């Protein structure tokens, strides 16, 4: 399988931005609601 | 019993379903509902492959029984052969198309 | 336009793409739904609470990954996809059906998220056995709601197997025989039968659930002369199907992906495989009750359980080792997805193996219930269908999509996603033998160790599908469009590059009558 | 390319799958809340969309076979595949419930008297009404097949009247079995015997329904001739559907009716 | 009494059924409107000519 | 009776360009628009029982 | 009872729960020979540079690869029946408890002779006496005699339970409007723990099973305290 | 009881127009006759509140919540006992 | 048809810009990760 | 009298019309035994194994049920 090179193609620099930004994504909200849970379970 | 007033195809046919009805008639096979028969293969007598474009996809079952079709395309030119037992396909133009 | 493309469909890529973005995106849902499972279960004490908010989390997990994530996938997505372009078909008999079948799904799925809102969801078990999931313990719209996403899921999916069926048969080219198929066709033709005689006899069994809670019937109330087992047999006859419904479309995958990147022509012992996944197809329907050892059965029908069960093993046996017969003499590539395809050569091998000690009633009684069974079915489900879509689609990427992954990316991916789930699911072989029950969400002090352990598996895993999000990402991102493809002789699919037209084989394909 | 080689049909784009999609969706969660907020209004406005989906969805398969010719062979074999296998789902989601029967009444528990039927329960006769139910819907299945002879044999009249005759014999069995609900001594709520009773039997009866407007919409295409003596696949597949419905009912007689009463 | 009869004859009433069941419609709402008949003026939102 | 199929199998193959579940006319185009409009006012509907219902 | 770190099967309590220890010593066996068979052919086959990409014949190979498995089942098959029918065996016992599940509670019936019933409930984590089982100790114990063949009959009296004791190697559901029946037999006397084994609500893990089994003298003493 | 009977080689149209009229239809009418003789209407049956039956675990979505659908008032009794 | 064809355009949604695209993505499958969390949370505040 | 023996009529795992069938049987020679007198002669074997086997809410029930006659069974 060829490929021809990347008609834009993603520096290092770019890769570590979207690979952060992907993981904060996930990250954030999940652990936003995962940090106040005792709040909850007391109303 | 007796009576009558049902329409026929021959007579209420229209559309595709129409072309396909006369063209099997006159014994000829426009919207490849039949399974074209093997020719020699031979350079000299080559399995004609019709096409509506300037090149086809050919599947070749080399030998009787196998379960693997070797599949190509067969362009516009000199005969080709299938990759796996040589076998010549020569593109052709397809005539009846309505 | 954008309507008429996307919500008005009739061309089997664009539903086949539709598919693969509603399952993994259900396939997120499903992923932390997985993790709060273990977040639950990773230091002894309660996180969330008592076992229904508990339970409402393990039932969605299983819902959302059986009937969301893998079937749409698989069957859905690569079925749709591949099926006409490796038969040479313009498209599949039934293109409106089709879309159906796609858009039946998102209610579907509402129905599935709107009962755990309501209410205090659905603690029920996939199962959702009565009497917990009667009228009296779980009052309320909530059971309601899942039995109606389960219709319609069900309805979406046995009108696909009615269209892959009459495609798969009906739209091949006049000289091709079924013998001269791909196994990819062959496994989602069976899987397709699978699905029109299960699904029904389900459907069957939660409307007699819905009238038990909403017309005052009495299928499986004593009072009335009921019987919740009823419900178990009904259940389980579908159920067990099910699971083998997951696994072939997996199988074909495999033998499609081992054979490729062995730089064979053809799998070793093609028919020995059609032989295989139809014995297989066919065994699976007569075995339901292996899952109701320990209800109260007679000693003899349960020995029938047990043999029926095991004989099961010969036919996935030869299916191995002719994966095995194929790597033989071939010139092995080491790509991402043959790593994928190894992996689920032995996972999948120790899961079923795994699963023949439970086929044994005597052994099953006290193994039934506990985290051995989570063992065994998360080893062939979350290394076995899994690995076979992980592998399907970084091999299938290209021809859907035009551009290139990056193959070290995508190795990197596998390695994490290698641990993870081993080290998840490894030490519950142990906690299961040792007794812990399934469905709790806590354990007497001695499980501590085992689970701590399997909960920070399942972190490495969220690691794994977070990084993957990004490969497919970055593939987008870069742009690198793909030029040669290799072994296109014995490989239709890509005969019409990368990705193929909005409309294949306009002109049909030629195929001599020999 | 372009101009295509293949005796196949490509549908143009429906709105309808979608349509249809969103009427289940209507009528699921409707269903919801009349069982549960008491309210119909949202199952209303989802009978009503699934109707129209219907009728515009094979308006337009008929527009694409009748009017336009789409229908080549290769198309129509296609269908009877499709028909057969729909049938087979529709035989497997009745043994659910033949299952359960069979179920209860080989082994009733002690809850019910430790007998069949369950003491308190007065089964009908089965050679009352039930008898005759059964020789309509046998009678319809010789009619439905005279239909079809004349079809073939392009006799329009004959055919209208066999259709006809078909039809009102769907309709008074329609008729005598909803009045059997009514006399009927016991009801859904009456245990085991009543649950497995109205609900094997009540689906069935909605499918001589389903049936029975599915022979109206060919009676009307006839008047309208839209099938020719060879081809009329709508009508094949309403002669299919309809054989399955005496099918059903048959086991239905024998097990429930005289068997398990 | 045999001639009303005939293949025009069904194709001619199927013609003229619209114009003369539109006038059966317009007669018997007309009617209702004019004997102010009761139980459909249950079920208008507007005239209602009752407090 | 009639038998006019004859006349719509003309009205439909015309190459209007229309899609065929409008191919027809007007009434065509009313008939989409009533059904688009009740499934999509309906789903809405839904969405604010269930919103509704999810709490106490 | 199941200590910190294990790997196995908890000490079998009783005879057919040794039974089970050692047909699965002997299925296990199996599979370990199995699983590492393949994963040796499998790295067998990626460890050359020599090919044969051309045709190979098939069939040949596939009768071993077909008959073998084939022996295999039979050898777990026949001792995995023997011990099936073995627990399903014409046994005569000397005393019959009934036990019915609750939500969230177990409560026994012995009634042979006088009626005597009970409730068994967890003890709260909070009031446990030091040295004990945190989500395993019971209020009242279920006594029983050692060194007897004890009936055991499962019900339930709302949604379905099960009940389980893993040393004893038991485990039967309890289902509403059902009676089903279990032969219980320790031959060694203690505490004897185990959990419900099938999902009922809300606290489906807090409601546990605790099996004391003393001698006669003390059980008939036990029993007439008890009411 | 039957086993089969008169043989006519040949089936068309008219053969089954002939069974149509000739059986099917005449069966009907034969069953239409009986079932209108047998037509003994069974005096409602003793009332017992047995548990099995005229259950109610949920009063139904229609009504007072306590009437089946093709509720015959004659023949049906509530859970209470006959309506009236 | 005036379906577009080609890498980047088979599919619903625009791959030309890879910014624009990585809020998508992040928004799609984000949303779908969250979504459980916050079903929880939910039956956490209710009474 | 230990406890209600094996009975081959009922060799399975489930023991429901075991516990049933003597319930019954009781009872329906109790009645007999009363309406003959012949010097009201007791049936005890049958209530002992029934109350062995059959649990106490079961038992109470049926009793209940025979009270107010609606019991199903035919004694
Ligand atoms: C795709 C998923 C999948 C697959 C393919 C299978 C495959 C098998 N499973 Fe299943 N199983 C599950 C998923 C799956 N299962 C799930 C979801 C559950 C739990 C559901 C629930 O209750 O919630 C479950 C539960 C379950 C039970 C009940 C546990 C309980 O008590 O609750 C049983 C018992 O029979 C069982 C057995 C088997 C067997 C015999 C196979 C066989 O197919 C295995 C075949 C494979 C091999 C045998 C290995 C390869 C062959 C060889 C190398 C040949 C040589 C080997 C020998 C001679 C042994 N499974
Ligand atoms: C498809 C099947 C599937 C899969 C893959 C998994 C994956 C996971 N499941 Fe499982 N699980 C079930 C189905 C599944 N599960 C079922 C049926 C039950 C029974 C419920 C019951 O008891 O009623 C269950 C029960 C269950 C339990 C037992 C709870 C209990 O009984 O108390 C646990 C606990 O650890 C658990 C954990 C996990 C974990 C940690 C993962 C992790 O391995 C997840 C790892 C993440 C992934 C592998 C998904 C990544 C894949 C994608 C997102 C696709 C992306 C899309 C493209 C590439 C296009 N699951
Ligand atoms: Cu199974
Ligand atoms: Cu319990
Ligand atoms: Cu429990
Ligand atoms: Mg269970
Ligand atoms: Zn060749």
């Amino acid at each position: 399988i060829t490929a021809k090179p990347a008609k834009t193609p993603t520096s290092p620099k770019e890769q570590a931005i979207g690979l952060s930004v992907t993981f904060l994504s996930f990250l954030l909200p999940a652990g936003w609601v995962l940090y106040h849970l005792d709040n909850y379970k007391k109303s | 019993a007796s009576g009558g007033g049902v329409p026929t195809d021959e007579e209420q046919a229209t559309g595709l379903e129409r072309e396909v009805m006369l063209a099997a008639r006159k014994g000829q096979d426009p919207y490849n509902i039949l399974a074209p028969k093997a020719t020699s293969g031979t350079k000299e007598d080559p399995n004609l492959v019709p096409s509506i474009t300037n090149k086809r996809i050919v599947g070749c079952i080399c030998e009787e029984d196998n379960s693997t079709v070797i599949w190509f395309w067969l362009h516009k030119g000199e005969a080709q052969r299938c990759p796996s037992c040589g076998t010549h396909y020569k593109l052709v133009p397809h005539q009846l198309a309505h | 336009m954008f309507i008429n493309r996307w919500l008005f469909s009739t061309n089997h890529k664009d539903i086949g793409t539709l598919y693969l973005l509603f399952g993994a995106w259900a396939g997120m849902v499903g992923t932390a739904l997985s993790l709060l499972i273990r977040a639950e279960l990773g230091q002894p004490g309660t996180l969330l609470g008592d076992d229904q908010i508990y339970n409402v989390v393990v039932t969605a997990h299983a819902f959302v990954m059986i009937f969301f994530m893998v079937m749409p996938i698989m069957i859905g997505g690569f079925g749709n996809w591949l099926v006409p372009l490796m038969i040479g078909a313009p498209d599949m008999a039934f293109p409106r059906m089709n879309n159906m079948s796609f858009w039946l799904l998102p209610p579907s799925f509402l129905l599935l998220l709107a009962s755990s809102m309501v209410e205090a969801g659905a603690g029920t078990g996939w199962t959702v056995y009565p009497p917990l999931a009667g009228n009296l313990a779980h009052a309320g719209a909530s059971v309601d709601l899942t039995i109606f996403s389960l219709h319609l899921a069900g309805v979406s999916s046995i009108l696909g197997a009615i269209n892959f069926i009459t495609t798969i048969i009906n739209m091949k080219p006049p000289a091709m025989s079924q013998y001269q198929t791909p196994l990819f066709v062959w496994s989602v033709m069976i899987t397709a039968v699978l699905l029109l005689l299960s699904l029904p006899v389900l459907a069957a069994g939660i409307t007699m659930l819905l009238t038990d809670r909403n017309l005052n019937t009495t299928f499986f109330d004593p009072a009335g002369g009921g019987d919740p087992i009823l419900y178990q047999h009904l259940f389980w006859f579908f159920g067990h199907p099910e699971v083998y419904i997951l696994i072939l479309p997996g199988f074909g995958m495999i033998s499609h992906i081992v054979t490729y990147y062995s730089g064979k022509k053809e799998p070793f012992g093609y028919m020995g495989m059609v032989w295989a996944m139809m014995s297989i197809g066919f065994l699976g329907f007569i075995v339901w009750a292996h899952h109701m050892f320990t209800v109260g059965m007679d000693v003899d029908t349960r020995a029938y359980f047990t043999s029926a069960t095991m004989i099961i093993a010969i036919p996935t046996g030869v299916k191995v080792f002719s994966w095995l017969a194929t790597l033989h003499g071939g010139n092995i590539k080491w790509s991402p997805a043959m790593m994928w395809a190894l992996g689920f050569i032995f996972l999948f091998t120790v899961g079923g193996l795994t699963g023949i000690v439970l086929a044994n009633s005597s052994l099953d009684i006290v193994l039934h219930d506990t985290y051995y069974v989570v063992a065994h079915f998360h080893y062939v489900l979350s290394m076995g269908a899994v690995f076979a879509i992980m592998g399907g689609f970084v091999h299938w990427f290209p021809l859907f999509s035009g551009y290139t992954l990056n193959d070290t990316w995508a190795k990197i991916h596998f390695a994490i996603m290698f641990v993870g789930v081993n080290m998840t699911f490894f030490p519950q072989h142990f906690l299961g033998l040792s007794g812990m029950p399934r469905r709790y969400s806590d354990y007497p002090d001695a499980y501590t160790m085992w689970n701590t352990i399997s909960s920070m598996g399942s972190f490495i895993s969220l690691t794994a599908v977070m990084l993957m999000v990004f490969i497919i990402w970055e593939a987008f991102a870069s742009k690198r469009e793909v030029l040669t493809v290799d072994l296109t002789t014995t490989n239709l699919e890509w005969l019409n590059g990368c990705p193929p037209p909005y409309h294949t084989f306009e002109e049909p394909t030629y195929v001599n009558l020999k | 390319m372009t101009h295509q080689t293949h005796a196949y049909h490509m549908v143009n784009p429906s709105p309808w799958p979608l349509t249809g999609a969103l009427s289940a969706l209507l009528m699921t969660s409707g269903l919801t809340m009349w069982f549960h907020f008491n309210s119909m209004t949202l199952l209303m406005i989802g009978l009503t969309t699934n109707m129209l989906t219907m009728y515009q969805w094979w308006r337009d398969v008929i527009r694409e076979s009748t009017f336009q010719g789409h229908h080549t062979p290769a198309v129509q074999k296609g269908l009877r595949y499709g028909m057969i296998l729909f049938i087979i789902s529709e035989v497997l989601f009745f043994t659910g419930f033949f299952w359960a029967f069979y179920h209860s009444s080989l082994a009733p528990t002690p809850e019910l008297g430790g007998c069949w039927p369950p003491t308190g329960i007065h089964p009908l006769n089965p050679l009352e009404v039930p008898l005759l139910n059964t020789s309509v819907l046998l009678a319809s299945g010789v009619s439905i097949t005279w239909a079809h002879h004349s079809l073939m044999e392009g006799d329009r009249k004959h055919m209208l009247q066999a259709l006809f005759i078909t039809i009102t014999l769907g309709v008074y069995f329609t008729l005598l079995q909803a009045s059997e609900y009514y006399e009927a001594p016991f009801t859904i709520s009456d245990g085991v015997y009543g649950s497995t009773f109205f609900v094997a039997t009540g689906f069935h009866g909605l499918h001589v329904i389903i049936g029975s407007t599915f022979l109206i919409v060919c009676f009307f295409r006839q008047l309208k001739f839209h099938f020719t003596s060879n081809h009329h696949f709508g009508f094949e597949a309403g002669a299919w559907y309809w054989h399955f419905v005496d099918v059903v009912w048959l086991f239905l007689y024998v097990s429930i009716y005289w068997w398990g009463s | 009494l045999s001639r009303f009869l005939g293949p025009r004859y069904r194709e001619l009433a199927r013609n003229w059924i619209p114009t003369a069941s539109m006038w059966g419609a317009v007669g018997a709402v007309g009617l209702v409107w004019a004997t102010d008949w009761r139980l459909i003026l249950d079920w208008v939102p507007y005239i209602n000519g009752k407090f | 009776f009639e038998n006019r199929v004859a006349e719509k199998q003309k009205l439909f193959q015309e190459d209007n360009g229309l899609p065929v579940h409008l191919k027809g006319g007007a009434t065509d185009n009313i008939l989409y628009r009533v059904t688009m409009t009740l499934c999509l006012g309906g789903t809405l509907y839904s969405l604010y029982c269930l919103g509704w219902a999810s709490f106490p | 009872m199941a200590y910190p770190m294990q790997l196995g099967f908890q000490d079998a309590t009783s005879p057919i729960m040794e039974e089970l220890l050692h047909f699965h010593d002997h299925t296990l066996m199996i599979v370990f020979l199995i699983s590492s068979l393949v994963l040796y052919i499998i790295s067998l086959m990626l460890t050359t540079k020599l090919t044969h990409t051309s045709t190979m014949d098939a069939q040949e190979v596939e009768t071993i690869w077909t008959i073998l498995p084939a022996i295999i089942l039979i050898l777990i098959a026949l001792p995995s029946l023997r011990i099936l029918y073995m627990m399903d065996e014409i046994n005569n016992p000397s005393l019959t408890v009934k036990t019915m599940g609750h939500q969230w509670y177990w409560s026994y019936e012995y009634t042979d002779y006088e009626d005597l019933s009970f409730d068994s409930y967890m003890i709260p984590t909070s009031e446990l006496k030091p040295g004990e089982l945190r989500l395993l100790e019971v209020d009242n114990r279920v006594v029983l005699p050692m060194e007897m063949t004890i009936r055991m009959l499962v019900s339930s009296e709302d949604v379905l339970h099960s009940w389980a004791v893993p040393s004893l190697g038991l485990k039967t559901d309890a289902i509403p409007g059902r009676l089903n029946q279990t032969t219980l037999m320790s031959s060694r006397p203690g505490l004897y723990y185990g959990q419900c084994s099938e999902i009922c609500g809300s606290n489906h893990s807090f409601m546990p099973i605790v099996l004391e089994l003393v001698p006669l003298k003390y059980f008939e003493k036990w029993s007439a305290s008890m009411l | 009881a039957s086993a089969a009977k008169g043989d006519h080689g040949g089936t068309g149209a008219r053969t089954w127009r002939f069974l149509t009229f000739g059986l099917a239809l005449p069966s009907v009418a034969l069953c239409t006759l009986n079932s209108w003789l047998h037509s003994g209407h069974r005096e409602r049956p003793a009332f017992i509140p047995y548990h099995h039956l005229r259950i109610r675990t949920k009063p139904f979505s229609w009504g007072d919540g306590n009437h089946t659908f093709f509720h015959n008032p004659r023949v049906n009794p509530l859970p209470t006992g006959y309506e009236k | 048809s005036h379906y577009e064809e080609g890498p980047g355009k088979n599919i619903p949604f625009s791959v030309e810009n890879k910014w624009r695209l990585l809020a998508m993505m992040t928004l799609f499958f984000g949303s779908g990760f969250a979504a459980p969390f916050f079903i929880v949370r939910h039956q956490l505040l209710k009474k | 009298y230990q406890t209600a023996p094996f009975d081959s009529r009922f060799p399975n795992q489930n023991q429901t019309r075991n516990c049933w069938q003597n319930y019954l049987d009781f009872h329906r020679c109790e009645k007999a035994m009363t309406a003959k007198g012949g010097d009201v002669s007791v049936c005890e074997w049958y209530r002992r194994v029934y109350k062995s086997l059959c649990p106490i809410s079961w038992v109470s029930t049926w009793d209940d049920r025979r009270a107010e006659g609606t019991f199903p069974g035919k004694i």
